[PDB]
RNA sequence: UGUAACGGGGCUAAACCAUGCACCGAAGCUGCGGCAGCGACGCUUAUGCGUUGUUGGGUAGGGGAGCGUUCUGUAAGCCUG
RNA sequence: CCCGGCGAGGGGAGUGAAAAAGAACCUGAAACCGUGUACGUACAAGCAGUGGGAGCACGCUUAGGCGUGUGACUGCGUACC
């Protein structure tokens, strides 16, 4: 079942999270949380509080059933990215990028 | 029973009862043709020729379609001459069918 | 009236552009006026 | 309408069998790179490999016209250096006689994968037995 | 008076890139190279369209001069023989005899023979 | 430096292949309290094959 | 730098000389079909044609015929929730 | 109302013709980035295509084919100004 969840403006690069979204597709929920708890990157703090958020985003909106559960559609697509400037030596700057990634998940059943 | 003529100076083999995309003609759309024409005609036993046509060969089909070829692209181009052409081109075609055979 | 912060990203686009073309522009020879004892070597003049 | 082309599937190969003693060697191998070819069929397919498996036994017996023996020679590069090795035919026999076929027949074969795999068809003996009875040699001679 | 093109620079782009379709990396994206790919995959088929009358009739003669030996005579002598025989068969037409009639063209070698002879 | 072209972005698929992470896909179960806990790691709340220790 | 001064295999003819008959092979010629330009023809008679032949690679360049965007009048009309 | 740090961001509910009108808020193209599915790809050398050309998977249909996507193998071929 549908109930999906997301997070926007992020301040992390699509690249670097979707390392940690390889790691899960298609799994059990529960094992997640198990995953991300022990993996260790900035992201998966990140990530994680998403996915908690879209099973209690099912059970109140919707028929809940947790325990028979999946992931089934995760991805990452890049958001804006904020200019900011770096100087460097001889007097030139450097326009610098920090990139956003907005972040969906779907979790079903099925 | 397949045997063997001349269209288009081209020739082509066929059987009876088969469909045959060759040149184009002018004739009445449904009407009928026959060709003495035939180079050589084949069947469980064979019959050739040590010149055209055979003797009596003789072959009838029924036109059917007198619609126009697809489209092809043509290009002339060369390279820092400044020079570059473009042409189009549609290919008329008759579509036939075999009416039967004969010796 | 429900406006997001304030976006400065192009203050610091307007302080490239400006310090970009400042040095890039006047700073002229510095690269080559060092490059100029290897601009004197480098040459072959014959 | 639209010519006939030959499929994989529809395939029927065969395997042959041929004694090069006695036999002048290039004028041998080209008749070996025809069948392999499959030139010599009514169904060729220049994209398709039609050939038929051949057995060459008793290479060592090969012989060739003249002072070729003692003087037509080898050469292959190891990639280093610049150093270059140089075997005569003589040697050759010596050592590695199944090259010797192995060798002509490739030159006169397309390179590319067709060209590698009729080459995969062919299997040669310097003597004059072969385990390969199973599938049949139906006899062949030239 | 002032003229504004936005629009019918996409026409002739997409235009293009349809035609682009199905080639690789930057070749089916962008337009400051497609147009050079698409142009020159034109003068492709002009000179395709001419040699493969070639392809084919190198092909035929060589299902044929097959065949013939296969029957025990070679290309060339076989068709001699017709043309004073008098048999304006296509090459055409022929070899596609035999690959799946070998009868008649078995049948017919016999023809050039007995002329030729 | 100065790259004389671009590469891809198929190449550097390619590069970032070995780059892939690489799952943990074991855990274990208290001796006790059964938690969830690492090899050789304490549990959160700190037993360690049955013993608690810390209490904090 | 590496066979290296036959393209390579390989060739005592699959080399050279002489003689001869075939065959292959170009977008050349011919065959079928189509488009356009030019000229005479007699009708036609700013036109059907009948044809009859012939031409039609092309830079700098010259001439001719054209596609399509905006705006204006035709339009207080036409299409359109 | 729930998640969430008595955040951000989000999902529900609801308004509203329309949240594909939610503040960054009419339309929302391309480069660029990703997920998803069919096909192909780990003995295969080079403007990356074209011509041919299996096999594979689809949608049609008719009942025998027609189409779309891919594209194994092969001839040729060293971009633009």
């Amino acid at each position: 079942m549908e109930t999906i969840a997301k997070h926007r403006h992020a301040r992390s690069s699509a690249q670097k999270v979707r390392l940690v979204a390889d790691l899960i597709r298609g799994k059990k929920v529960s094992q997640a949380l198990d995953i991300l708890t022990y993996t260790n990157k900035k992201a998966a703090v990140l990530v994680k509080k998403v996915l908690e958020s879209a099973i209690a985003n099912a059970e109140h909106n919707d028929g809940a059933d947790i325990d028979d559960l999946k992931v089934t559609k995760i991805f990452v697509d890049e958001g804006p990215s904020m200019k900011r400037i770096m100087p460097r030596a001889k007097g030139r700057a450097d326009r610098i990028l920090k990139r956003t990634s907005h972040i969906t998940v779907v979790v079903s059943d099925r | 029973m397949y045997a063997v003529f001349q269209s288009g100076g081209k020739q082509h083999r066929v059987s009876e009862g088969q469909t045959v995309r060759l040149e184009k003609l002018d004739i009445a759309t449904g009407e009928t043709v026959e060709f003495a024409e035939v180079l050589m005609i084949a069947n469980g036993e064979e019959v050739k020729i040590g010149v055209p046509f055979v003797d009596g060969g003789v072959i009838k089909a029924e036109v059917v379609a007198h619609g126009r070829g697809e489209k092809v692209k043509i290009v002339k181009f060369r390279r820092r001459k400044h020079y570059r052409k473009q042409q189009g081109h549609r290919q008329w075609f008759t579509d036939v069918k075999i009416t039967g055979i004969s010796a | 009236m429900k406006f997001v912060k304030i976006d400065s990203s192009s203050v610091d686009m307007k302080k490239y552009k400006l310090q970009n073309n400042v040095r890039r522009s006047i700073k002229s020879s510095s690269m080559n006026y060092a490059n100029v004892a290897i601009m004197t070597d480098a040459d072959h003049d014959g | 309408m639209k010519t006939f082309t030959a499929k994989p599937e529809t395939v029927k190969r065969d395997w042959y069998v041929v004694d090069a003693t006695g036999k002048t060697l290039g004028r041998l191998a080209t008749e070996l790179a025809r069948r392999l070819r499959g030139k010599h069929k009514a169904e060729y397919t220049p994209h398709v490999d039609t050939g038929d498996y051949i057995i060459v036994l008793n290479a060592d017996k090969v012989a060739v016209t003249g002072n070729k023996r003692t003087d037509k020679v080898y050469y292959h590069h190891t990639g280093h250096i610049g150093g270059i090795k140089q075997a005569t035919f003589e040697e050759m026999i010596a050592r590695r006689p199944e090259r010797v076929i192995e060798i002509a027949v490739k030159g006169m074969l397309p390179k590319g994968p067709l060209g590698r795999a009729m080459f995969r068809k062919l299997k040669v003996y310097a003597g004059n037995e072969h385990n390969h009875a199973a599938q049949q040699p139906q006899v062949l001679d030239i | 008076a002032r003229v504004k093109r936005g629009v019918i620079a996409r026409a002739r782009h997409k235009k293009i890139l349809k035609q682009a379709k199905g080639y690789y990396g930057a070749r089916s994206r962008v337009y400051r190279v497609a147009f050079q790919a698409v142009i020159k995959a034109g003068q492709y088929a002009y000179r395709d369209r001419r040699q493969r009358k070639r392809q084919f009739r190198q092909l035929w003669i060589a299902r044929i001069n097959a065949a013939a030996r296969q029957n025990g005579i070679s290309y060339s002598k076989f068709i001699n023989g017709l043309k004073k025989a008098s048999v304006e068969i296509d090459r055409k037409i022929l070899a596609d005899i035999a690959v799946f009639d070998k009868v008649a063209f078995t049948a017919l070698v016999e023809k050039a023979k007995a002329a030729l002879a | 430096a100065v790259q004389q072209n671009k590469p891809t972005r198929s190449k550097r698929g390619m590069r970032r292949s070995h780059d892939a992470l690489t799952a943990v896909t074991s855990l274990s179960v208290d001796k006790t309290s059964g938690e969830k806990h690492l090899r050789h790691h304490i549990t959160a709340d700190g037993y360690y094959r049955g013993r608690k220790v810390i209490a904090k």
